[PDB]
């Protein structure tokens, strides 16, 4: 029941790193800062209509 | 009350003035007095966090030949309570109607803004009212006492739940117990 | 394979419609000694919900699996008066009121113990405070029924070669350990209808099944020129709890440490009638 | 046992240990109304739970004395809940109803009441050749009594109730729905009563669809007993109410 | 064209041939509740078309020494048709809105407004300690107005305009759902908010579930003209609405 | 299989020549509420680069995943006035401006929570100094809303049933532990634009929503014979963050604890004209 | 002889936890805190004879 995942490390220069859970409280897990999705279009584009960069922004 | 016993009895009588309150109470399963020390309200108070609905059963024990019709009201939380049956009928209630099964019941549902509510509660998560009145009145035949009481009993429904455990404040000692 | 691999959520509502027929789930008896099964649904019109509610926290496991203290006691490293400078305290869970009304809701229990010991210490106040101690230790001492008993902190009887002991350091973690489930019947009794003689005579309830043994404490070797106060707080923690008979919780107050002794209370609080709601 | 009746709408539920079968109209039960007999062409509005649920009219009392009462709906209802708003907002509206009235005593009791619903209860006024305003024949929840001797004031509806101030025998009644409330083996009367009327939908302000009587034809007797009077109450629920015609109030 | 938008929601449509694109809240679509989100066991009310429909709220005049004005919702349809009615007889509500403001002008004149819808703004009194009643903040559908100055008195909420009332840059509020009225260009803003609330219904009389400010940022101007004022109309409906605990009204 | 096997750069920039045509990029409308999507290579001639920079430390878990000071207070071992010798702290997230304003960027929040203690103790001035004192102990207690309170540092409250505390004594490390997500609603409030009562009327504010408990801290039993004064501090980390609606950054300084109230400030700083840029 | 069994967490939102027994008494082994049976027809449903919800409850 051991897991193992890569660890933060630079661009093109064992990255590996071991983790157990010893509590049965899912709350005593270690911070889960690992995750790097995000999406801007709910606050860059909250038009209903697409708009398209190259046409003009009206007509 | 001089006597204790009496608290458990709410009076009836059988010349009624029409439409007349029989009771009312706020709906405080862990705070009001009412159910601060019965057996659901004493375990609820080890707890800060209750959900689900409640039963409130009614049992009539006047005599046999005695009948009557009453109408038992929930009013959700609201800036007042209701004073008059008119008024109570527009929320939950049912009418209960005395026969041969002595007694009915009054689910009251679970209806709140929150998935939980805090057993001290407050203005913020009050939970509402529960009142009865005459719906018809208490007729009785020739040879019969002129009053009678009924009981209520109070209990939790299958999807009630509590939360976060906390210490009792009913109980306290002053020095070591010998 | 070097691993072995080893949630029940509350009741949902069920969409209700309207209803007109003979069957009525609302009226029934209470005179069976049976509680009704109704629900909202049987009584007024109801939405679906799915509810993901539990009563996790809810079992006896998590309500009694708390440390709570049962008892403290004070004892000084030096003094002139010998009964003063260790304790001796009979076990038992009825002296602190917290603990006892939380077990007095079940009639009969079973479970392990796990038992905690926090020492503290002080020094006492005087015209001339000034001194160098090293460090303390302390010696914890259980004595099973009918095991020799110290008369005094030098006694012979602080030898132990069967009790179980333990000693520990200021300054550390304090001090832990395991007891199993230890009594002669099948299970723990907190209320016992009965009498100690055949004749029915003698000591009357719970007292007569107490017979857990003893605790000591002392300091090791420590004597101060001056006074030193030390105190023990000693904590239960039930553990692999099972429970039968369930009673109604106590309502007076608690008056005797080994008896049921109270005096009459009211049911409940009043108000100014039976229609006043605010 | 088929003498225990439950009746559930909306958040209101009624119960009945002591009661009679339960009669429904002319065989129909109440229904929304079909695509193919509509003419209004705007959505109508289905407040389903809010308007559809049991409202208790106000209680009377039945001395040795009384005579008969009777009720004019919708207009007993205008100002009850969301169902009078819903009226007072809307032009035109369609809803069935069911009835239920309570009246209970003891079995040393004796008397016998008739619970019928009439359709278009036209009345006449007491002094023949003369109008009368509407508040004679309906002033909201209020219970409007019958009259032993023949009606002098010229103000009011004629209130002889052998005639029912409608012209008909009184006897005759049981052509309508109905039923009987006999002390001695009835407590209550329910029926349901469709939506009637010679148009899809109609405003409910300037119409009564129906009036519903109660008149004694047994007096009430007892002797020996500390209660004075039995108490009769009225209670109604609109069922597949639905209102179309959103205008000002009022 | 894409600069003609149509609206049509219950038996009322707007029409504008002058407007820019439609905000949608956060991308999100109002829409009912969800049964696996549900805390309420009773059926919800679902008034349909008779609660969902554009309601126009008073006018406002625009000088050229304006400073902006602010609406609270739902406390401005309180009092609002059928609407102001289910509010009152319901312990919970639930309904997305969607707002339209018209401003017209000719083509000769100057300014820019900004629309802006600001969920749970809260706001802090003139006097710091000293608490203020539920009137210098919300009196139903009137409108109150920002000030240039500081405010003095204690007995109303700071209306200092470039802090916007909560502590903030009054220049940050693009965060929020927003449009801008350029009258070079626009006539009218739309935006469409969800419901968002930290609990799936709440009480709509105790809890304003967001706040309306329109900030004119480019002061009017104008020269030589008969017009001394330019009218600004707002108009709102809410979406999906459904309540819940029929109490008895207020 | 005892294992389980369980990175996102910033977009990068393509080559673009000469363009001339009827697209204009560059042109758009602000008035749509929509912010412009144009990029470098849009608008003038850019070469190709690969970029490998990530927005890692710029989430909002690593943002608050930072342990911050939220209430310091101080209690002495020994005085006078009872009140004294012990804190009562109702807890709460707007005392420290800090950490208000890094949790008040946004509406709502949902995280579980890692609270640690850190204690120091030192000696009150005086005229006489000299003592000899072993190493003292604290308790610390959580009352969850509606419990029974302490009034003074011996009193009965504090022999916890089932009132989570800590035993911890100086010299060792600082005392951590684990809370769950423990909001009766969906998330938790930093703003709420409401009353209390139905009618409009009561507490306005967030101070309505404030109902997470008490905390309570004493000296175990150390008494000394002098005055020793001891110091708490309470640091929390959020764990496993979720947030919604941003809002802008406060301006004004924080003048209440329990309030949004606040003086008019200036939007920004001056400069000597619209053309200085020296 | 090591258990893997999952931790209490949320209802739509690696969970799993590993324990080892380090002494050979059962008594030091920690709490068994995750049952959650329940049965309250011993209190609730003490009659003889079954009764029916809908039914009435005498005749
Ligand atoms: C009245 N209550 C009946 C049940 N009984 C349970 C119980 C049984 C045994 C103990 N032992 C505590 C203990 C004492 C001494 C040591 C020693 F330090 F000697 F090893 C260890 C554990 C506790 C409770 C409680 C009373
Ligand atoms: C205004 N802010 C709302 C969100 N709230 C989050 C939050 C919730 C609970 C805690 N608990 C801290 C804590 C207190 C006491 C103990 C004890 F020692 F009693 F076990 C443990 C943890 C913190 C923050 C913050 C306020
Ligand atoms: C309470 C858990 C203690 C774990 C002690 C360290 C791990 C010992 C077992 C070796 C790792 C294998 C774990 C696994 O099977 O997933
Ligand atoms: C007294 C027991 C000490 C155990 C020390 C940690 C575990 C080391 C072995 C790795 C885990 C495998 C255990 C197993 O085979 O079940």
């Amino acid at each position: 029941g051991a897991q193992v995942s890569t660890q933060k490390t630079g661009a093109h220069e064992i990255i590996h790193y071991t983790n157990i859970n010893y509590y049965k409280d899912a709350a005593s897990n270690s911070a889960n800062r690992q995750d790097f999705t995000q999406d801007p279009s709910k606050f860059t584009e909250p038009v209903k209509d697409v708009m398209i960069k190259s046409l003009p922004a009206l007509n | 009350t001089t006597d204790q016993m009496e608290m458990f009895r709410i009076p009836v009588t059988i010349n009624a003035p029409l439409q007349q309150q029989v009771f009312g109470l706020r709906l405080q399963p862990g705070l009001d007095s009412v159910f601060k020390h019965t057996l659901l309200g004493e375990i609820l108070n080890y707890y800060a966090h209750w959900s689900g609905s409640m039963k409130l059963t009614f049992v009539f024990c006047g005599s046999a030949m005695a009948t009557g019709k009453f109408l038992i009201a929930y009013s959700p939380p609201g800036a007042n309570p209701p004073k008059t049956r008119k008024d109570a009928m527009l929320g939950t209630h049912i009418i209960w109607d005395i026969g041969l099964q002595s007694s009915c019941v009054l689910c009251v549902p679970w209806i709140s803004q929150t998935h939980y509510r805090l057993v001290q509660q407050d203005e913020y998560t009050s939970a509402g009212y529960v009142t009865c009145w005459y719906q018809t009145g208490m007729i009785v035949p020739p040879g019969t006492p002129n009053s009678s009481s009924i009981m209520c009993f109070a209990s939790a429904c299958n999807d009630f739940s509590v939360r976060m455990l906390r210490d009792t404040p009913f109980i306290s000692q002053d020095n070591k117990l010998q | 394979g070097d691993v072995e691999e080893a949630v029940v959520h509350v009741a949902d509502t069920m969409r209700s419609g309207p209803s007109n027929s003979a069957s009525v789930p609302a009226l029934t008896a209470v005179e069976t000694g049976h509680t009704s099964q109704v629900t909202p649904s049987d009584t007024m019109q109801t939405r679906h919900v799915k509810n993901y509610h539990s009563r996790s926290e809810s079992t006896v496991e998590n309500f009694l699996g708390r440390s709570a203290c049962v008892y403290m006691e004070e004892y000084k490293t030096t003094d002139n008066d010998v009964n003063k400078k260790f304790v001796a305290w009979p076990i038992n869970t009825k002296q602190m009121v917290q603990m006892r009304r939380k077990l007095e809701m079940f009639t009969y229990l079973r479970f392990d113990m796990e038992v905690t010991f926090v020492i503290t210490s002080r020094q006492d106040p005087g015209t001339t405070l000034a001194q160098d101690m090293p460090v303390l230790t302390h010696q914890i001492m259980y004595v099973p029924p009918g095991g020799p008993i110290p008369a005094k902190v030098d006694d012979y009887a602080w030898q132990t070669s069967t009790n179980p002991s333990i000693f520990w350091t200021e300054g550390n973690a304090p001090a832990r350990m395991s007891i199993p489930f230890i009594s002669i019947g099948n299970a723990y009794s907190n209320f016992y209808d009965g009498w100690s003689n055949f004749d029915q005579r003698g000591s009357y309830g719970y007292n007569t099944l107490n017979n857990l043994g003893h605790i000591y404490v002392r300091h090791v070797s420590g004597s101060s020129p001056h006074p030193i106060t030390s105190t023990i707080r000693v904590y239960f923690k039930p553990k692999h709890t099972r429970a039968w008979v369930p009673r109604p919780p106590r309502l007076c107050q608690y008056k005797k440490a080994f008896s049921v002794d109270f005096t009459p209370t009211p049911i409940t609080d009043t108000r100014k009638d039976i229609n006043t709601v605010t | 046992s088929d003498r225990v009746r439950s009746i559930t709408l909306g958040n209101s539920t009624i119960t009945t240990q002591e009661c009679a079968n339960v009669v429904v109209g002319y065989g129909r039960w109440p229904t929304y109304l079909r695509d193919d007999e509509a003419t209004a062409e705007d959505q109508p509005t289905q407040p389903d739970v809010a308007t559809c649920r049991f409202y208790t009219l106000d209680s009377i009392k039945w001395e040795k004395g009384s005579v008969g009462w009777w009720w004019k709906f919708p207009e007993a209802l205008s100002d009850m809940g969301l169902f009078g708003q819903n009226m007072q907002y809307h032009y035109l509206g369609r809803a069935g109803y069911t009835i239920h009235v309570q009246c209970n005593a003891s079995k040393f009791h004796q008397g016998c009441l008739l619970v019928v619903c009439v359709p278009e209860a036209e009345m006449g006024g007491a002094v023949v050749g003369q109008a009368f305003s509407a508040t004679a024949m309906a002033n909201g929840d209020k219970a409007y009594e019958f009259t032993s001797a023949t009606q002098s004031d010229q103000t009011k509806v004629q209130t002889a109730i052998h005639n029912a101030g409608m012209g008909v025998g009184v006897g005759n009644l049981t052509i309508y729905p109905h039923q009987w409330i006999n002390l001695r083996t009835n407590n209550s009367a329910t029926i349901v009563m469709p939506y009637i009327n010679s148009v899809p939908m109609d405003n409910m302000f300037r119409h009564y669809n129906f009036t519903l009587m109660v008149i004694p034809f047994v007096k009430l007797d007892y002797a020996d007993t500390a209660s004075t009077y039995v108490p009769i109450t009225v209670t109604v629920a609109p069922m597949c109410a639905e209102y179309n015609g959103l205008r000002l109030a009022q």
